[PDB]
């Protein structure tokens, strides 16, 4: 078992408890929070407004400057501007769950409000969706530096919605996988007979945005990700965005999960030589 | 088969027949507590030669011998980081298990790739030549095991999309 | 000393060195892995028994030879067998010696990268190149020019050569192998009333067949004869102390080469299908070709088939010209020896990709945007 | 030759009933390459030069630049290993056998017909290649109208008006009369 959710285990259970407590009219204890996720998050939570009956989540990231530039705000004004809230300072924005901001069916928002991370990403990805749907090339690319030993942009074409990448290789023991196994994706999908385009590129970013073979014969992953409308329908879409909002970060964690694992073989092996070593007798 | 390995390790075991020397003395001027005699060698005429023995051009052995205790170190052709650091995830793993078999000069010693500390105690402890007839050759078998980890690790490279993408 | 020459293909492995008189590194190009709870758990066994050991244990094992979109697809199961070569057949590294690899006609795109990825990052050879196996045969014959048949255990192909210039449109590659025969052949055991008929007996079926089969001389004469005789029926031991005595099947099922149509399969029969090479060939040569008809494989060692296929072909052919049909003793075994002996023309090496070329761009130095 | 080619895609799929699909998507989607080596160079950098369709259960196949790769054999019978003049060369053998007395009449009378002339890429490339061999000012206006495909029937539906031909007909009388072995200088 290795799976995740966009709403957080840590948060949902505690604040649904705070809202079980709000329904009961209960008195506080001292919460404040800051932490991190994939995508470089500074989460926060609090007892805002000082008093016995409020909670506020807040969040901050540098490249918000590259993102507030885009009309993400309107879907979010629906899904979360259903709730009554204001930005905190130091954070880009914040959700005040004042315990008088809570509804009759207190549960119903909890999942949604927790899943907000990817959902903010989706709230702007929809524009490249709309550009593809309006038949539009090159439109209004979201160049973001979420990371910077890496690169990305979102863009559109009439057939197909798009994202593009960069990421600098550190070690050849990584590269020897990188320049092989995605070429058994870019040439291998029969047993996984679904995927959109993903091109991991050991040197090659696409041409309207950067240009191809921009690495050391293999030392920068200019990955790229492009959608067939069997994804760009109003459905197959969502499944896939979820994967992507973790993918390589989560993957590079799975690396180490598997690094650890081999030591089963190695435990067995090294123990075997400890057996074998007796046989000199 | 790599058949000059036979000249090679037959000559190793001819050296380890010419010179199965290691037997004890304690003291005559300084204390009785028998030492890492190969480390603490003061003077020549009492003792075995210091030696080194190429297999080819990268590959070689060092052997060095007090009359009672001995070093070995051994050198390998391989030189990629993908050969080295990956097998050194194991050569890290290895060394506490050296504490479970007691005769390593417990490091993956460079110029060579390893070293050994050997002594007369062992000659009194259990057995005779089946010992070196194991050791010298076991030492190849634990190299042939690198081929074992090879397909293992290369198949861990074959873990890759075989998880992440093959989820779909 | 050495440079490395192999039947790396289907059937048995059939490797040796450069220049030898014989392949010697020899066992099935298929392997097994225990199909079982190891009830005596900790009895010191590794997870596979390989070709000859697979057979020594075949009641124990799961085995593989994958989809007829190739011969195999997880070739990374010969993964194991690469070591089974390197050590368990040889005790040597490929990384030492210049290597003669081989591959077939028309392999779909990805082959040669995915291969060479291993062959140099893993098998680390000094330098190498990859051959196509047809003319290896003519080297042993000391020839260059004629029509060359392969039918085997991987595959079939039908190959016109002229000191080179071999025909891209009239060379005829085909999936066919002795591999395939048994699916019709073994349904007959319920006609035989044998309440006892499995997967692992396919090798005994193939055995009895390789011992006693032949191709019918004029099949309705044979059918009338089977309808009137049983000297046909010939005895065969089975492993508990049984015998079975069987033997009309022994040439009945040996009609299917002319009758793929037996499975309702729309393919023409063998020589008729093959003639189309020649039909697409030059027309002038078709005189001279009567003396140039070169035929070989393990699948080619049966009785009766020779005269049959000649007369069959002759039902297609004019008379008019001087025949030679050309199928040597040991033709089955022979091909590796001709390809072994090529390396003596040291010229054969100069084609070689070295590991440098493979490193520098990648095998993007040579793969399949390359022709 | 395209079905020989599609071994690239490597599933062992091999007969007429499938070819009748291959031909479908060919007759839907093939177009003559306009600048083909640079289209290959483009495929090797923008991937957008492959294309795909669903086969009838859900099984999409992506198929490549084949779509216009194979649409260059017209100039290049040499692809099919072939002794044949390219399209334009073959045309220019006839224009050579023609005359500067009529070469504007040739370069003007660019009249198309039939399914074959319905392809994309082709009249574009060939206007270019014709013009690349022609004199200047030649009106390389390729007369390639919609449903040149059916100009055959449409021209008959028009010119059936000139029913005079119906008397240039071989009558059933002349036919029944004939002693027909005679006919091969009325017919040829």
């Amino acid at each position: 078992m290795i799976l995740l959710e966009v709403n957080n285990r840590i948060i949902e259970e505690t604040l649904a408890l705070k809202f079980e407590n709000a329904a009961a009219g209960n008195k506080p204890e001292a919460v404040e929070v800051t932490f991190a996720d994939f995508d470089g998050v500074l989460y926060h939570i609090s007892n805002p407004n000082g008093d016995k009956t409020k909670v506020m989540v807040s969040i901050s990231l540098k490249f918000y400057k590259e993102l507030q530039a885009h009309g993400a705000d309107e879907l979010l004004k629906r899904v979360y501007g259903s709730y009554l809230v204001n930005p905190e300072s130091g954070y880009n924005v914040s959700l005040l769950y004042d315990l008088e901001n809570l509804p009759a069916s207190k549960d119903s928002i909890v999942h949604q409000a927790g899943m907000l991370k990817r959902n903010c990403f989706a709230s702007v990805f929809e524009k490249y969706f709309q550009f593809q749907e309006e038949g539009k090339e090159g439109e209004n690319r979201a160049v973001i530096h979420y990371r910077d030993d890496e690169t990305m942009y979102v863009e559109s074409k009439k057939d197909r919605v798009t994202v593009v990448f960069s990421t600098v290789f550190k070690d050849d023991d990584d590269v020897v996988i990188g320049k092989v196994f995605m070429q058994e994706f870019k040439e291998g999908r029969r047993a996984s007979h679904t995927a959109p385009q993903v091109l991991f590129s050991h040197r090659e970013p696409p041409l309207e945005l950067k240009d191809t073979d921009a690495a050391v014969g293999d030392n920068i992953g200019y990955i790229t990700f492009v959608l067939f409308p069997r994804h760009t329908n109003a459905s197959a879409r969502d499944n896939t965005i979820n994967l992507i909002h973790t993918f390589r970060d989560y993957l590079h964690y799975h690396i180490k999960c598997s690094k650890a694992y081999i030591h089963t073989r190695m435990r067995a092996k090294t123990s075997d030589f400890l057996k074998v070593l007796n046989r000199a007798r | 088969m790599t058949a000059t390995l036979r000249p090679y390790l037959s000559a190793v075991r001819a050296t380890l027949q010419a010179a199965l020397c290691l037997e004890n003395f304690s003291s005559q001027v300084v204390e009785r507590h028998n030492k890492p005699e190969v480390e603490v060698r003061s003077s020549k005429e009492l003792l075995l030669q210091p030696v080194t023995i190429s297999r080819n051009e990268k590959e070689k052995v060092l052997i060095e011998g007090s009359i009672n205790s001995v070093r070995v170190s051994i050198a390998v052709k391989q030189a990629d980081e993908i050969e080295k650091i990956l097998c050194h995830k194991f050569m890290r793993f290895m060394m506490m298990r050296a504490e479970n078999f007691f005769i390593l000069r417990r490091k993956p010693v460079e110029g060579y790739d390893i070293s050994f500390l050997i002594t007369n105690f062992h000659t009194e402890q259990m057995y005779k030549h089946k010992l070196v007839d194991f050791v010298i050759h076991f030492m190849e078998e634990i190299d042939k095991e690198i081929s074992e980890m090879k397909l293992s690790v290369n198949a861990r490279a074959r873990i890759v999309a075989e998880e992440f993408l093959k989820n779909f | 000393t050495t440079a490395l020459v192999c039947d790396n293909g289907s059937g048995l492995v059939k490797a040796g060195f450069a220049g030898d008189d014989a392949p010697r590194a020899v066992f099935p190009s298929i392997v097994g892995r225990p199909r079982h709870q190891g009830v005596m758990v900790g009895m010191g066994q590794k997870d596979s028994y390989v070709g000859d050991e697979a057979q020594s244990k075949r009641g124990i094992l799961t085995l593989k030879y994958p989809i007829e979109h190739g011969i195999i697809t997880n070739w990374d199961d010969m993964e194991k067998i690469w070591h089974h070569t390197f050590y368990n057949e040889l005790r040597v590294a490929p990384e030492e010696h210049p290597t003669l690899l081989t591959e077939a006609p028309l392999n779909p795109k990805a082959n040669r990268e995915k291969m060479t990825q291993i062959m140099f990052e893993t098998f680390n050879v000094p330098a190498m190149y990859v051959a196509i196996q047809a003319v290896l045969s003519l080297y042993a014959s000391g020839r260059t020019t004629g029509i060359v048949l392969d039918s085997g255990d991987g595959v079939t192909h039908n190959v016109p050569i002229y000191e080179g210039y071999a025909l891209p449109h009239a060379i005829m590659r085909l999936d066919l192998a002795g591999r395939d025969l048994t699916d019709y052949l073994m349904k007959i055991l319920t006609e035989r009333g044998y309440s006892f008929v499995t997967t692992a007996e396919r090798e005994i079926v193939r055995d009895i067949k390789e011992k006693l089969c032949y191709v019918a001389l004029d099949f309705e004469n044979e059918m009338a004869t089977a309808a009137s005789s049983s000297s046909l029926e010939k005895s065969y031991e089975l492993p508990d102390g049984q015998v079975i005595t069987i033997g009309n099947e022994r040439f009945r099922c040996p009609e299917t080469l002319f009758q793929p149509s037996f499975i309702g399969m729309e393919s023409a029969g063998i020589h008729e299908t093959t003639y189309n090479s020649i039909m697409k060939c030059d027309i002038d040569i078709r005189k001279d070709l009567y003396a140039n008809n070169v035929m070989s494989g393990g699948t080619t060692m049966y009785p009766g088939i020779a005269d049959r296929m000649q007369k069959e072909i002759t039902a297609l052919a004019p008379s008019t010209m001087k025949i030679k049909i050309i199928a040597p003793p040991e033709r089955k075994y022979s091909v590796w020896i001709g390809g072994s002996i090529l390396a003596s023309l040291s010229t054969f090496q100069q084609m070689w990709i070295t590991k440098q070329e493979y490193d520098e761009a990648g095998p993007s130095i040579v793969h399949r945007k390359c022709f």
